[PDB]
């Protein structure tokens, strides 16, 4: 939990691939950037609406084109 | 001591009356505890391992008890069964600590005094106390016992004549010190008082009262109950909440702390034991033999006690070890018979101690309730006032 | 070790004329300070100007009782005999 | 409070440091405030900071009330290193009970336990915390290039690893 | 007393090494700036007395130094980079010209805390009027030089002005501040 351990040193919490999907489909993940040297990593920010507030997130990406529809669907 | 020559009858009358079974005669002035501990047979002093391990595991194995049922129960039991688990972890802790007090007069195991010090130190933590500390301010007791004006670590009763003089300060008897005494002696608060024992150790935390040789050796003790109190006492909150700290560990200090408060009040107060200042009349084998008073509990207490009511015996032989205090006692009962006094504990005991022995006036050498001697000497204040008249 | 206490009491006469507006004349090494129109709050005045000349520091006690251009000079002079050491 | 007989008592050298009963008075602030917030809340990080730190003020305080002995320094080393590890945690990791649900309304600031913090270890700097001065990094062979002592320099060359270069001097 | 053989009447408090160089000889106890080169008092003394100019340099920069000013500490090896960029790194010209004005600066400063120092030498002796009730209402000059030069610490300041409000008594003067020590940790500072 949350409540039984120390703050300690912002860093980019780890989402699989598919709690991202659900995430961005319930309209929560709010701005999303690429990097990596082949374009597959994805670090995504979220909005104070979601369960935990705005967090920095990191999401390996396995080739998948229904991924740009779902994003800019979902504002 | 207060009740000189006189027949049987009056004796065993103010006995019963006072809830003593045996009050005690009179012993020759100009003497010392130490002499009688020729009476001792040598055998008394041998150590054996049988003893040891039962007296620290007995009482472990209490507090494991009731630990173990008030968890497998945690909050969804009823008071009393709260109350009952309290009362049983008190009483094993009270043991246990019996055995730390032993090791800090360095006669449980003489053998390896790293062991019995590492051993004391551990024992005493729990209910924040220190064992250097605590080393000196029993041996102060020891040397100034009964004394008054001095014997400061011990039930120094409330005197009228400070009470008179506080009453001439305050301009009556609503002050805030007036109230506190009020509450604090008329109340059973009293038989917790022990706990302003608790706080009078730290002397102030100032190592200016101290010889400097001992500096990091009394360090060294406080830094024992401050760890635990820094790295345990967290814990307990953190994994119960306020109940689960008002629980496992308040109510149990709470009654380890009545144990130690009624013991020692028990022990060294009674209407026949007076309280001679220095220089006058006060003697060191009269108060230490005539002085004393021994409680009596059931077996089955006794035996998770650690034997914690005998005290007599340990202070003729310093040296004698726990387990041969109740032998130690029935030899010394044989010759010292006619000067002790005795008590088996009962309610009219407790009773009387609140209600009727409060304040101690020296002019009859007696205990007087708090009330009374306040309106008495209150009357005695307006007829001063009279005599103030010019 | 050695000073020259007719060159310090050349300095603070001039010093004093300069902040009072009296003439070095009028300043006499025996005058006092009360009637060359001197007031508490400029006896001080003074000696932050003698210092602040001097370029020394002033012993406070013996400070407290200056009321003649002598002691003034006396001060100086054995503040500054006593610099070495 | 007042002393119309001697008034600059507080200013008499009574044998201990100047910053001790200060010292207790944060020790106990922190351990009251740490245990309310963390009863108050349900968070179990604010009783266990409160209690840590005023348990080290507490013995750093002890040990400060003989200023002239070795642990009347460690106790001063003791206290600073406390009072700076909090106004560390605060200003750069923060506190979890306060995060909020934004990003830069959560962010780690200075409040008011970092500022009492801050303000000790200023206390202590600037009223005494010289003893054991003696604790440095080991000298080079650059300090004593121009030492007038043979052995000595010999010593420090070979415990550096030029044992064997040629002492011309 | 502790002392078992000897105990003067009053009792011995350890001293220990100084840990900082003294106020050079040139130097005012004030703010206002020293005096480029030569001080002003050297021009009244014996040729053969102003050889301790010279001394009190050859004292302060290399030979009675407090073996606390060498410590070797992490802290002091990045003041090592500081200085040795202000030393070698910076071409002495537009040192020369910041020199020029931080003096100008410090003028303006002393010249200030002097109009204060009257200020609140005016402010006491109209206290002690309230203290005493009745007549008093001078001030201590005592204590205006001793502001100048800043030998008083906050407390002792607050305890005069205590004094002062409740009994008059302008003669009365805390004891003096004593010099701070260098603060050293360990291996870090
Ligand atoms: C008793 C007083 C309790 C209290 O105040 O105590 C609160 C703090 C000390 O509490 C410490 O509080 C810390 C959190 O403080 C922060 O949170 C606090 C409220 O949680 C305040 O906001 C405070 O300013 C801010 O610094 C941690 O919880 C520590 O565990 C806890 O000990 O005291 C203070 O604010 C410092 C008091 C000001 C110094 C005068
Ligand atoms: C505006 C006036 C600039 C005039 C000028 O000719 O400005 C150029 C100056 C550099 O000036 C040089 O400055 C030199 C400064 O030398 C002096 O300083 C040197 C040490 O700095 C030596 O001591 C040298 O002997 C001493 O004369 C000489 O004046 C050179 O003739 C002159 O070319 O740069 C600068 O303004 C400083 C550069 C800051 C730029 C940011
Ligand atoms: C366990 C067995 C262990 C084996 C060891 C046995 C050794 C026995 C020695 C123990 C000595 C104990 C002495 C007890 C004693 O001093 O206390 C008895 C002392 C009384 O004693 C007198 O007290 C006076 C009060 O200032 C003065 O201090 C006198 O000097 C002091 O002698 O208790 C007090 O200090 C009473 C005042 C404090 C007020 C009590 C606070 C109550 C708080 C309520 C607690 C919560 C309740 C819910
Ligand atoms: C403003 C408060 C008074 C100043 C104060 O801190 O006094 C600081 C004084 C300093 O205390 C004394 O200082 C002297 C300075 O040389 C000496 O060093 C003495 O050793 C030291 O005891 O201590 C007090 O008496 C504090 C009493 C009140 C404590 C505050 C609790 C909060
Ligand atoms: C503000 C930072 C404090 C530093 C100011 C130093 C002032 C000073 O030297 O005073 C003067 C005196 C120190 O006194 C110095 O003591 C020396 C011996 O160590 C010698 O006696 C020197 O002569 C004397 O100047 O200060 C005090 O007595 C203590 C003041 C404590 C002030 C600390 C405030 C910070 C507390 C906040 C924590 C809140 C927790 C509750
Ligand atoms: C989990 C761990 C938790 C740890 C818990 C620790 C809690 C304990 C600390 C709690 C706070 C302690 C503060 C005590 C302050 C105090 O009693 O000073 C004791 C001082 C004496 O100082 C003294 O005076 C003495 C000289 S004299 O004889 O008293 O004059 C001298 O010996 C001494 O050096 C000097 O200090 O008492 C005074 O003279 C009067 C007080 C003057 C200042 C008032 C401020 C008090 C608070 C105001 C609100
Ligand atoms: C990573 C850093 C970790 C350290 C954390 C900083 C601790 C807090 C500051 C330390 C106390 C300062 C000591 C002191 O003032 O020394 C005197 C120093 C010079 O250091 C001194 O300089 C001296 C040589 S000289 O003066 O420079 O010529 C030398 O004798 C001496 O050893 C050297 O210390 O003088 C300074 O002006 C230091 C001011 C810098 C303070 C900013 C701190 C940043 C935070
Ligand atoms: C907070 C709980 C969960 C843990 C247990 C804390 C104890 C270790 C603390 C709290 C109460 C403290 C005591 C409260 C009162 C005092 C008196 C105080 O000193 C004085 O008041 C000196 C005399 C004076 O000020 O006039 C500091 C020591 C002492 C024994 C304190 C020592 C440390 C104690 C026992």
């Amino acid at each position: 939990s949350v409540k039984t351990a120390w703050r300690t040193q912002e860093v980019l919490r780890e989402l699989s691939y598919t709690q991202l999907w659900a995430l961005v489909g319930e309209g929560h993940v709010a701005r999303v950037r690429f990097y990596g040297p082949e374009k597959n990593k994805v670090m995504a920010t979220t909005r104070a609406s979601a369960p935990g507030g705005e967090r920095l997130c990191k999401v390996v990406l396995p080739p998948d084109p229904e991924l740009l529809d779902h994003l800019v669907s979902n504002g | 001591t207060s009740l000189d020559g006189l027949p049987e009858t009056q004796k065993y009358v103010y006995a019963d009356e006072w809830g003593f079974s045996r009050v005690g005669a009179d012993f020759p002035p100009g003497s010392h505890p130490s002499l009688f501990s020729q009476l001792l047979p040598q055998a008394l002093f041998a150590f054996d391992a049988r003893a040891a391990v039962a007296a620290v595991a007995v009482p472990l194995a209490a507090m494991a008890a009731g630990y173990g049922w008030l968890w497998y129960m945690h909050s969804i039991a009823p008071v009393w069964q709260q109350a009952l688990c309290a009362a049983l972890i008190g009483t094993g802790y009270a043991g246990l600590f019996k055995v730390a007090h032993e090791c800090a007069m360095m006669r449980f195991i003489p053998q390896m005094p790293g062991l019995q010090a590492a051993l004391g130190t551990l024992l005493m933590a729990p209910a924040l106390y220190s064992l250097p500390s605590w080393r000196l301010h029993h041996l102060h007791h020891l040397l100034h016992t009964n004394m008054l004006w001095q014997d400061v670590w011990g039930w120094h009763p409330l005197t009228k004549v400070e009470l008179a003089d506080e009453m001439v300060r305050s301009g009556g008897s609503g002050g805030a010190a007036m109230a506190a005494a009020r509450l604090v002696l008329t109340t059973p608060i009293k038989l917790f008082a022990s706990v302003g024992h608790w706080l009078r150790s730290w002397d102030g935390l100032d190592l200016r009262h101290f010889h400097p040789a001992s500096y990091v050796e009394v360090l060294s003790g406080w830094a024992a109950p401050l760890a635990f109190a820094g790295l345990v006492l967290p814990a307990v909150v953190s994994a119960g909440g306020l109940s689960g700290f008002v629980s496992c560990y308040l109510a149990p200090w709470l009654v380890f702390h009545f144990w130690l408060s009624v013991l020692s009040l028990t022990a060294h107060t009674a209407p026949h034991i007076p309280w001679r200042a220095e220089g006058d009349g006060w003697d060191a084998g009269r108060a230490a033999v005539a002085g004393t008073v021994t409680l009596r509990l059931p077996r089955p207490l006794e035996v998770l006690l650690n034997n914690a009511n005998y005290m007599l015996p340990q202070a003729v032989a310093p040296g004698l070890p726990m387990w041969s205090a109740p032998a130690a006692y029935a030899v010394l009962a044989a010759r010292l018979g006619p000067y002790l006094t005795e008590a088996s504990m009962s309610l009219k005991l407790l009773t009387n101690h609140v209600t009727r022995w409060q304040i101690y006036d020296e002019e009859a050498h007696t205990y007087r309730p708090m009330e009374e001697v306040v309106d008495e000497i209150e009357a005695d204040l307006q007829q001063l006032a009279a005599a103030a008249q010019q | 070790a050695a000073v020259d206490k007719a060159k310090v009491l050349e300095d603070v006469r001039s010093i004093i004329s300069t902040q009072l507006g009296t003439e070095l004349e009028k300043v006499a090494p025996e005058a006092k300070f009360v009637d060359l129109g001197a007031d508490s709050l400029d006896t001080v005045e003074i000696m932050m100007a003698l210092e602040e000349k001097f370029e020394i520091a002033l012993e406070e006690e013996g400070a407290e009782k200056i009321a003649t251009v002598q002691d003034a000079a006396d001060m100086i002079a054995a503040q500054i005999a006593a610099k070495g050491n | 409070w007042w002393r119309e007989d001697d008034p600059y008592w507080p200013l008499r050298d009574w044998g201990d440091h100047p910053m001790r009963w200060w010292t207790l008075a944060f020790a106990a602030i922190m351990a009251a405030g740490g245990l309310a917030t963390s009863v108050a809340t349900g968070y179990v990080e604010p009783v266990q900071a409160g209690l840590g730190a005023g348990a080290l003020l507490a013995l750093a305080g002890a040990a400060m009330s003989d200023a002239r002995c070795v642990p009347g320094a460690l106790g001063v080393k003791l206290a600073w290193a406390v009072c700076a590890l909090i106004v560390l945690k605060e200003v750069s990791v923060g506190w979890q009970h306060k995060r909020k649900r934004r990003l830069a309304a959560s962010a780690p600031r200075l409040e008011l336990t970092g500022l009492a913090a801050a303000a000790l270890c200023a206390g202590y700097m600037l009223t005494d915390m010289s003893g054991m001065g003696e604790v440095a990094l080991p000298p080079n062979p650059g300090a004593v290039f121009k030492s007038p002592d043979v052995a000595y320099r010999a010593s420090v060359w070979q415990k550096w690893g030029y044992g064997q270069v040629q002492m011309r001097v | 007393t502790s002392a078992p053989f000897i105990s003067p009447m009053t009792p011995y408090v350890p001293e220990e090494e100084p840990t900082r160089t003294p106020p050079s000889i040139k130097d005012t106890g004030t703010l206002r700036p020293a005096s480029e080169w030569y001080p002003q008092w050297m021009q009244y003394r014996r040729r053969e007395d102003n050889y301790v100019f010279w001394q009190d340099k050859f004292m302060r920069c290399s030979t009675d130094i407090p073996w606390a000013e060498k410590r070797w500490t992490l802290f002091s090896t990045v003041w090592y980079l500081v200085q040795q960029l202000r030393f070698v790194g910076t071409p002495p010209a537009l040192r020369y010209v910041a020199f020029l004005g931080w003096r100008a600066l410090m003028f303006q400063v002393y010249a200030a805390h002097k109009a204060l120092v009257l200020w609140q030498c005016k402010l006491d002796a109209g206290l002690a009027r309230i203290g005493s009730g009745g007549a008093t209402a001078t001030f201590s000059k005592t204590m205006a030089l001793r502001r100048l030069h800043w030998r008083n610490s906050p407390l002792a300041e607050a305890l005069y002005a205590l004094n002062l409000y409740k009994t008059g008594r302008v003669h009365l003067l805390p004891p003096v501040a004593k010099p701070i020590p260098r603060p050293t940790f360990f291996w870090l500072f």
